[PDB]
């Protein structure tokens, strides 16, 4: 099989042998050696490279990212961020000039990353280099840099490349999908990729009978329903993010550390879930929004609440052929509120993550849906702690006098992100944080100014 | 360890099949091959230049242009300009127009035979003759250095002797033929050949690059042969290669086909020399006037110096009052030619040699007596001058030869052959004996200086680096030899690098068998350095002097106690002293004026002689060397195997030019010997059947390293006395001249014999 | 197609793609670097290479050698000369000990000569290696060297090779031969291909439609007749030199100088027949003693006398799926002595070739046989010499008084090698030699010690 | 010069990817690659 | 170096030392064969020394 | 124009240099000497929440 991009301004025309091999070694072995390899995992960012497609462009980490998901985009690398006539990009110059670099490894990738950001204007660095690690300069130099280029019309060259297309499966309809997948069952589903690339890179497995979701337009679509937003199982925690910044900031805020910009650009909020981690991040939140989901076979539908999809650690509700398609969060919950907890703040696993949603009748608690990732085998809502809520008044000492019924919801474990004491503790700790914060009292550490 | 026998550095390498050289180096796949397409007229404009057949050869990725030169377009070793790829003209069949880069040599090559080219042809100049009536020549007129008034001296004088005759060029055949690969690497480039001058491909390549000296390293281990053929061909490879790399962005190398190779290189300058010679009464020559024609091909090259050497060797070994050369150097359309063994040397000496036999059949007299009797003096008020004045101190030349004759029986042998002459009809043999004096060092004065630099490691084992280019004449060991002997430790302790101008800079070419005279010095003086720093840290530590610190076979001594090298090095070590040094020198005494034809362009002479007898077929001039004897001065030679066997190929290799070595051109200016199969080396049958080789042992009067003494041209003029015994043959079979001319191949044999014979 | 050999103790298998690749190039592009490339045209030698099987071993040139030649033979480069343990061959010790090198490259070439030579015990030196020039030592030292490493045992790692074995026409016998050229006019017959080879390495040349002869025994054999001596076509010119030492001295001594060992030993009789060339050297001599030549086509053959298969430079008496079979030669001709003038000695090209053969009634000539090649377009006997020679006394001045006519039976080229005068005045010379030497006079130089 | 505040000698090369560093150096097709395989045990005798 | 700028402090000592300008001097890779029995890089002390 | 000039009157252009720090002694075993040429310093002034 055959597919076609544009790499560094070029076309080029690839025969894929073995569609599970990664753009960062196709990329090494063609000797564009400028994209380095740091982790192999996705979070170090040196390996980070420069997509676009319709869509608009994006950075993203190319370890994680296989070479049948590329085709019909633009490519551009390192290597190809100054223009054809030698001429540095605003970006690169800036670099040079404000120190931005002192062993150099980590730098192709920092200029990928910034390079993508000043093409589209982008200004939030903090969130946008998170997944760019870097152990020599203190970052510092890099934000002054990425500053001073802002100033700088964007790359013409760059821009150039929307110009363009204008074995391993691939569907670009739901429909074709589910036909397909329905006569492979034990097909090996690949969207974003970014859980299924460390099998192959770590666990150094080997994937047979693939198939690519990311090419149905179709399925990774925001719809606005009657009761509800439905939001396909392609689309991207990015994209995701994006659209819940207006009606579910709580959502949002929540997925501004999930991952990183590189991963949040190509992860899918239906792989979260397809994943089935208890440490995913989507799915406390919508349990606790109390999303609903919904699943497919051939041309059959199932529906559950999100929540009930989980049976046990490793185990879902899930049949043979069925795939999921989307899911379906209301149009509002002004209660939401979601915590991550982890040892650092971006990129990082939950140790614990927290999702609260009260709803009141003045002073009093009508609905409480409680939501944790992280404190079980399963993503689950805190039976026990929900109940004895209910009625009562939603003052901190009602809340405090309930919170022994969370040890009796979760049975947290140790590991080396936290010990089983402290992941319970902070369980606690968000019920009380919850009250506070509501209650209109400070409370968050990433909100106090210098 | 200065002065024993030991082999080569890289023998056992040689032997199995190790050593690499420049092809054999691993490279990465991308590696790009190249070739040139070349010229197919002696002189024209070219016209028309179509290329698509070209670029639309297989495996071709890129094809150049004089237009695609990012900068300089330029491989001379001179100051005048010589193109790398033609600019709108070409000069020679041959010239290089463009450049091919595919991806395998084959490829190459093909591609390169399918350009479409059109010209205007011009009238060529293809002959001396031609040459000089159309005053076709470099350095705007001849050039003529005089020393008495020779017509004088010839008008009043008993005996006298006009002759001409012609002296044919000789191409190199280096078994490795040339080559290069050129490496970018970040903002500069890293070049590998096969030349004797890397300093120079340095500078060659950084032009054609537009860069600074210092992102341009060439790095050169072995050369598989060079004899000259490398002093500055070499060029017109690596500026290709690394101009094809900067714009392809891959590692390009390029390496010359046989046929290519001898098209576009150059040969030695073949001579006509025409010369009057006169003497006394007694013998003693009365003044000498030479006229020498040149001709040097399409381009400078090195014709400057080399002729400046001959006309500095038209002296041969005589002292000559009156003496007058004048010597033009002609331009022609045919290869440029450039350096080879002797440089110039062999050319004039074989003009003063021609003519002295000639003069000495005209007086009847024995061709030895008048030589013997005509050599400078020995050394031991006024002392004699040559005739550009340096003062010959060291001429040993008269004991020598005489030691020569007696070992190799030369009287007897002598009347051995008239007999046996007289009794014969059809097969004569003949014999004669020739000597050799040959100055030291490169008239371009200051390129007489070395550098070398040594690293001396905690576990005592040594690295050794220097200018030279080791191309199979033993210079390594040499200079592995004087390293190990000043630092007083067993050789096995000294490893040789490969030469790098980014470790020792600014070097001059390896050649005018400068190369161990002075890196020599330059290693002894970093050994010295080096020594010296553990002479003053072991004096501290054992209280009491640095000179009576005495290293000798790997062991250091002082104050009664005895340590081992490495124990001394490791404390030197934990003492903090610099175990590094360079070392550099630079040849004292030289002064001269090239104009003038007056100074001491030499710091010393080398000689030698050589007996050579032979026998020829007079009916079809078959003939070969039956025996020869050769006795030769290597100073106190810094290693005898080393040094025989320069003697001992040099004489092939001499002989080989005045034998079977023939070079051919056609009407059109085409090179017609352009193979093996075509241009005959000597093989191994060649030679002497009886080949007895020793050598004078004595010190040199100068201050050279060990008071050796260089040996690698002076050896190779001991090839005439093979001509003059093949002219002694022909002189057997008549009473007339046989003017023999060189090369002496069996037709031009054949011709003499005749001419003797009065038969045409 | 597939092949299989001995490469240096180890057992190969090819899948020959191109069936007119060098032995050199395979070798150093599988990175056996050590065979060196120095002229690729045959005369340097620095490419020999010792190959094995049934009939011996022997040294030959990697150059003129392509793929399907060594099937089913052992192969020894000079990275495997020395002994697995490391143990150098006598012949390499000898080399460094009597400094047999000094640049180095011509010496992987020697050894491979001398180390066949000292396989089979051969000790004729000079003959042995005129094909392996040397530009830097003189040859002196590696006189010495042969010398003294031939008191020594043989290696006995490489007799080892014996036991082994125990796209592009292959024909092993005579009859498959010519069914297959019947139908194939066409193609190019390859035997040992030493004049062949030129046409890729020099003239670059591309030759589809190619059959290997060096595979018919039957095709190679020296058959004894009621009258004469048959010799196939495909016999070895180092062969027919073994065979002539005996019948036909001269032939031998003529054949010594046929270019190199190393080339005689694949170049066969046929070919150089077949060639055609006016400077072959095989033509003249067997010319002079009037040997007859076998064409054949399918099962036809014609047979005519040698001289007859010459018309014009350029050109022979050859039908379309014609092919040269053999020839015969007389139990006898005493008269005959060949003459051969070059440049120089060894491995070189005939300015001239002079081939005389007469017959004497006592002190009268009775028959004149005279050929010579290198006068003519073609070689060609010298009828208005040869006539006029008829009859007369056989001494020097009847001779002498007859050389004119020469002039008029020839009217020589002029070139590189020689010029016209010389070419004829030697073709003269020739006949004074051929008196002078019956008559019992020195005359050779080669015969001279010193 | 000393005092000057300077960029990085390999500023511009860090920024356009094309400062090579180990892995990235060209070489041979036919270079091998290596890795150890490790014990899985803190602290043993290896007896098989 | 291993980013802490040491190769541009010496090419900065160098010029100022030769009295030239930076650009005129280019630095080399690290070459046990051309600096010997050199100390690891380290201790804060590739500079000073 | 120097630098050509020289070299042409044959002035070697190439050259190592060393170094060895001064004043240092120290003996591990008894915790006592010089081990250090001098003494680097600064400060900082860190705030969190
Ligand atoms: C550097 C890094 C950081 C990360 N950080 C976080 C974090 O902050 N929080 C967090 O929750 N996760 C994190 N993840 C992983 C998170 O699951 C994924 O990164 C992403 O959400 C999974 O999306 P995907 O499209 O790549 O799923 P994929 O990797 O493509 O695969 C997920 C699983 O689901 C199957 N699958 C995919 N789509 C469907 C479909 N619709 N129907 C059925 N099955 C399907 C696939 O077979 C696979 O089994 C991180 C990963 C990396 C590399
Ligand atoms: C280094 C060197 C030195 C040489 N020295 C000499 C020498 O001194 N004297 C001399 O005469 N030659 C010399 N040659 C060339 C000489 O003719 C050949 O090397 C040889 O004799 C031909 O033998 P071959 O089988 O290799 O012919 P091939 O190369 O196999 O070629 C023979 C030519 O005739 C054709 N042919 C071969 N066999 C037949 C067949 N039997 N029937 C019909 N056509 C056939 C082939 O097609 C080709 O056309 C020399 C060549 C080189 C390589
Ligand atoms: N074996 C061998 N010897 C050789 C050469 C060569 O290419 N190979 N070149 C010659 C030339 S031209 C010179 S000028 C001297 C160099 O010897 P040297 O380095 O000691 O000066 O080598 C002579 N001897
Ligand atoms: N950017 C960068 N800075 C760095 C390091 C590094 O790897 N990268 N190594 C540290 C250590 S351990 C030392 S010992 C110093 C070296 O400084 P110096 O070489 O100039 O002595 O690098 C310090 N700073
Ligand atoms: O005087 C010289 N003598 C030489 N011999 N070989 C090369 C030489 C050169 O450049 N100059
Ligand atoms: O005293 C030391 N201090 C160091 N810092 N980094 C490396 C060091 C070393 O070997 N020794
Ligand atoms: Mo000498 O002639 S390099
Ligand atoms: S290599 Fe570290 S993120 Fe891809
Ligand atoms: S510059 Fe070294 S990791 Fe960022
Ligand atoms: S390369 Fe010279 S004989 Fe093969
Ligand atoms: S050693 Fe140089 S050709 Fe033989
Ligand atoms: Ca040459």
């Amino acid at each position: 099989m055959e597919i076609a991009f544009l790499l560094n301004g070029e076309t080029r025309r690839v025969r894929i042998e073995d569609p599970t091999q990664s753009l960062l070694e196709l990329l090494r072995a063609e000797g564009l050696t400028g994209t380095k390899e740091g982790c192999n995992e996705g979070d170090c960012g040196a390996c980070t490279v420069m997509i676009r497609d319709a869509a608009g462009s994006r950075a993203v980490n190319a370890c994680l990212m296989m070479l049948p998901q590329i085709a019909g985009k633009a490519l551009r690398t390192i290597e190809g961020i100054a223009a054809p006539d030698g001429r540095l990009h605003p970006v690169q110059q800036a670099m040079i000039d404000h120190h931005g670099s002192q062993c150099g490894f980590c730098t192709p990738g920092f200029i990928v990353s910034m390079a993508a950001a000043h093409d589209r204007d982008r200004k939030d660095y903090d969130d946008l280099l998170a997944g760019n690690l870097c152990r020599c300069t203190g970052y510092a130099p890099i934000l002054r840099a990425a500053e001073a280029a802002a100033g700088e019309p964007p790359a013409d060259w760059l821009q150039a490349d929307a110009a363009f297309t204008l074995p391993a499966f691939l569907p670009e309809t739901s429909d074709a999908l589910a036909d397909w997948y329905l006569a492979h069952p034990e097909a090996t589903l690949i969207a974003g990729g970014t859980d299924v690339s460390l099998w192959v890179t770590k666990a150094l497995r080997d994937l047979p009978e693939v198939a690519f979701l990311s090419h149905c337009k179709d399925l990774a679509q925001i719809r606005e329903t009657p009761d509800g937003y439905g939001i396909g199982a392609g689309v991207t925690i990015a994209a995701l993010r994006a659209f819940a910044e207006g009606p579910h900031p709580a959502l949002a805020g929540l997925l501004r550390r999930f991952a990183s910009e590189q991963v949040r650009q190509v992860a899918t909020i239906g792989g979260n879930i397809a994943n089935g981690s208890p440490i995913g991040d989507g799915p406390p939140a919508l349990i606790a929004m109390g999303a609903s989901l919904t699943l497919r076979r051939g041309q059959e539908r199932r529906r559950m609440p999100l929540e009930d999809f989980f049976l046990e650690y490793r185990k879902q509700d899930r049949r043979p052929g069925e795939f999921v398609e989307s899911v379906t969060l209301p149009k509002s919950a002004p209660g939401l509120r979601c915590y991550k907890l982890s040892k650092r703040f971006d990129q990082d696993i939950s140790a614990v993550c927290g999702c609260l949603n009260l709803t009141l009748k003045g002073s009093k608690i009508e609905t409480a849906r409680i939501a944790f990732g992280g404190m079980a085998g399963v993503p689950k809502r805190a039976a026990a702690f929900e109940a004895a809520l209910i009625g009562q008044d939603f003052r901190e000492d009602t809340i405090a006098a309930a919170l022994p019924l969370l040890a009796q919801d979760f049975t947290p474990l140790s590991d080396m992100r936290a010990s089983a004491a402290y992941r319970m503790n902070a369980a606690q700790a968000m019920a009380l944080r919850y009250v506070r914060e509501l209650s209109g009292e400070a409370v968050a550490v990433l909100e106090v100014m210098p | 360890s200065v002065g024993k026998p030991l082999p080569h550095d890289s023998a056992r390498a040689h032997v199995t099949g190790q050593a690499r050289y420049l092809d054999d180096l691993p490279c990465p796949a991308n590696t790009l091959h190249l070739a040139f397409g070349l010229s197919t007229e002696a002189s024209a404009a070219i016209t028309g230049l179509d290329l698509e057949p070209v670029r639309e050869s297989p495996g071709v990725i890129a094809v150049f242009t004089a237009a695609d030169l990012p900068h300089d377009n330029d491989a001379s070793p001179a100051p005048s300009p010589e193109p790398v790829l033609a600019t709108g003209e070409v000069h020679f069949v041959g010239q290089p127009i463009f450049l091919v880069a595919a991806t395998s040599h084959r490829a190459a090559r093909i591609a390169a035979r399918k350009a479409r080219i059109t010209y205007a042809p011009r009238p060529a100049i293809l002959t001396l003759d031609q040459a000089l009536a159309a005053d076709s020549r470099f350095e705007g007129g001849p050039v003529i250095w005089a020393r008495g008034d020779v017509e004088t001296a010839l008008a009043g004088a008993a005996h006298l002797a006009e002759g001409c005759f012609e002296i044919g060029g000789q191409e190199h055949f280096y078994l490795e033929g040339q080559a290069a690969l050129a490496l970018p690497a970040e903002g500069g480039v890293v070049i590998h050949c096969s030349s004797q001058h890397p300093s120079e491909i340095q500078h060659k390549v950084a032009h054609a690059l537009g860069l600074a000296f210092h992102d341009v390293r060439v790095e050169m281990r072995r050369m598989g042969g060079g004899f000259g053929g490398k002093e500055s061909q070499g060029n017109h490879l690596a500026i290709a290669c690394a101009v094809a790399a900067r714009a392809t962005g891959r590692p390009c190398k390029m390496r010359y086909d046989r046929d290519d190779d001898m098209v576009i290189t150059g040969k030695r300058h073949d001579f006509r020399i025409r010369y009057r010679i006169g003497a006394d009464a007694s013998g003693k020559l009365l003044g000498a006037d030479f006229v020498h024609l040149a001709r040097c091909g399409w381009s400078a090259d090195l014709s400057l110096p080399v002729c400046d050497r001959a006309m500095l060797h038209a002296d041969g070994s005589y002292f000559v009052p009156a003496l007058r050369i004048e010597s033009h150097r002609l331009r022609t359309n045919t290869q440029s030619n450039t350096a080879f063994r002797g440089f110039g040397g062999p050319q004039g000496a074989l003009g003063m040699e021609r003519a002295i036999e000639h003069l000495a059949r005209g007086m009847g007299r024995d061709p030895a007596e008048l030589r013997a009797l005509n050599f400078y003096d020995p050394p031991e008020k006024k002392t004699q001058t040559t005739h550009y004045g340096q003062e010959v101190a060291d001429c040993v030349l008269g004991e020598l030869v005489t030691r020569l004759q007696k070992s190799a029986n030369f009287t007897t042998r002598r009347a051995e052959i008239a007999a046996w002459n007289s009794t014969n009809r059809t097969l004569a043999r003949g014999i004669a004996l020739s000597p050799v004096k040959f100055g030291i060092s490169f008239t371009l004065t200051h390129l007489n200086q070395a550098g070398a630099l040594v690293q001396i490691y905690t576990d005592g084992s040594v690295a050794l680096n220097h200018g030279g280019t080791e191309m199979g004449q033993g210079l390594h060991a040499k200079m592995v030899q004087v390293a190990a002997a000043v630092l007083g430790i067993d050789p096995v302790q000294v490893r040789i690098t490969a030469t790098d101008t980014s470790k020792v800079p600014n070097t001059s070419a390896t050649a005018a068998s400068s190369g161990a005279d002075m890196n020599g010095m330059a290693v002894k003086d970093a050994c010295e350095t080096l020594r010296g720093r553990l002479a003053g840290f072991v004096a501290a530590r054992e209280g009491c002097a640095a000179r009576d610190v005495i290293f000798d076979a790997g062991q250091v001594q002082a104050s009664g106690k005895s340590w081992r090298f490495a124990e001394i090095v490791a404390a030197a070590y934990m003492a903090r002293i610099s175990l590094s040094a360079t070392g550099f020198y630079a040849t004292p005494k030289l002064s001269w004026d090239r104009l003038r034809g007056q100074g001491r362009p030499f710091l010393y002479f080398a000689y030698g002689a050589a007996i050579t007898e032979v026998v020829i077929d007079r009916l079809t001039g078959e003939n070969r060397i039956l025996r020869t004897d050769i006795l030769h001065d290597a100073g106190a030679s810094l290693n005898p195997a080393l040094d025989i066997g320069q003697i001992e190929g040099a004489y092939v290799q001499g002989a080989g030019w005045l034998t079977t070595e023939e070079l051919v051109w056609d009407h059109c200016g085409r090179l017609m010997t352009h193979a093996p199969s075509t241009y005959k080396i000597p093989a191994f049958s060649d030679r002497p059947r009886i080949f007895n080789v020793a050598l004078w042992d004595q010190p040199n009067r100068e201050e050279t390293i060990f008071r050796s003494k260089a040996v690698g041209e002076p050896p190779f003029l001991l090839g005439i006395s093979a001509f003059l015994a093949l002219h002694d043959a022909c002189a057997a079979c008549g009473p007339h001249w046989p003017d023999l001319q060189a090369p002496a191949t069996p037709e031009a044999v054949l011709a003499a014999v005749r001419r003797a014979e009065g038969r045409a």
